[PDB]
């Protein structure tokens, strides 16, 4: 009881995602029919996601020529916004005093590749935030983290822990 | 000396898996021919047919 | 271009960390007696005498 | 895939977890516990050795 003796005694010792068919009773009678080789009446997807991936409805190759800008130049023989920064006034427009219609058709191509990839990348960034949740969706996990249970289940197995004999 | 005390508090625990991780170790060697050598298995003469 | 930002693969994702238990057969441990004495033992009558 | 459960063990003695004696008989477990032998002469020869 003594406190040279009580540091020491404790020290000694120191004791909407899915696009399945959400009906759980066609998908289940679709099988039925299924495996005597017939159809049936409603229409069964597999499982995904929702979501489109919709091109070419969407950001176009741009129209930096005119109607006629190249034949008649075959005549005279001639920060970011969606993935470009927006230049100021006075500097591009003497860039675009520069260059030739050698090189606008090359420009429209780079300028579309600049927005696609750009498009591609947000689409791909929420395709991924929609995948993350499906798979935990499809694991038993609920989101963002009389029954019976069978032997498949978290703690309810059928191997019970041995102990040692020391133990 | 606090953890020589430390390994002198907890070494006959350590004795005790050695020699239960030992008799298991003892329970692998169990081939039933190192036992009894005589394990009659099955034999027969010659028959008729 | 940031990682993670990258393409990556559309698969089932790591079953790495994941605890097993194992069936093992009936005769692949032995049968254990004799609990093991933890406890140190004491001499002081030996000492005392 | 087509798990099914143990119903139920009646657990005769000695089959069972925490069913080990200091009685037990250490067939294996090859640790031995001795005997103290008190005798005086031998009790010298302790004292001195």
């Amino acid at each position: 009881l003594s406190t040279n003796l009580i540091s020491k005694i404790s020290l000694l010792r120191p004791s909407p995602i899915v696009t399945e068919q959400p009906s759980a009773e066609i998908r289940e009678a679709y099988i039925e029919n299924f495996a005597k080789g017939e159809h049936i009446s409603a229409i069964v997807p597999g499982q995904s996601i929702s979501g489109t991936l919709e091109l070419s409805a969407q950001f176009r190759v741009p129209r930096y020529h005119s109607k006629n800008s190249f034949q008649q130049a075959l005549q005279m023989k001639a920060q970011y916004y969606r993935g470009l920064p927006l230049y100021e006034k006075n500097t591009l427009l003497e860039r675009l005093k520069q260059l030739t219609p050698n090189e606008i058709k090359e420009l429209e191509h780079l300028h579309d590749a600049v927005f696609v990839n750009t498009g591609l990348q947000n689409v791909r960034k929420v395709r991924t935030k929609k995948w993350k949740k499906y798979w935990q969706y499809k694991a038993g996990i609920p989101i963002g983290l009389k029954r019976v249970p069978n032997p498949n289940f978290l703690g309810n197995c059928n191997i019970k822990d041995f102990k040692p004999p020391y133990i | 000396a606090l953890y020589d005390y430390y390994a002198l508090q907890l070494l006959p625990l350590q004795k005790a898996v050695r020699g239960h991780v030992l008799q298991f170790e003892w329970h692998q060697n169990s081939l039933l021919t190192n036992t009894h050598p005589n394990f009659l298995s099955k034999i027969r003469n010659i028959n008729v047919q | 271009v940031d990682s993670k930002l990258l393409p990556k693969n559309i698969e089932p994702p790591l079953t790495s960390q994941y605890s097993t238990r194992h069936d093992a057969p009936r005769g692949l441990f032995p049968f254990e007696s004799y609990k093991p004495s933890v406890q140190l033992p004491d001499m002081a009558k030996l000492k005392k005498m």
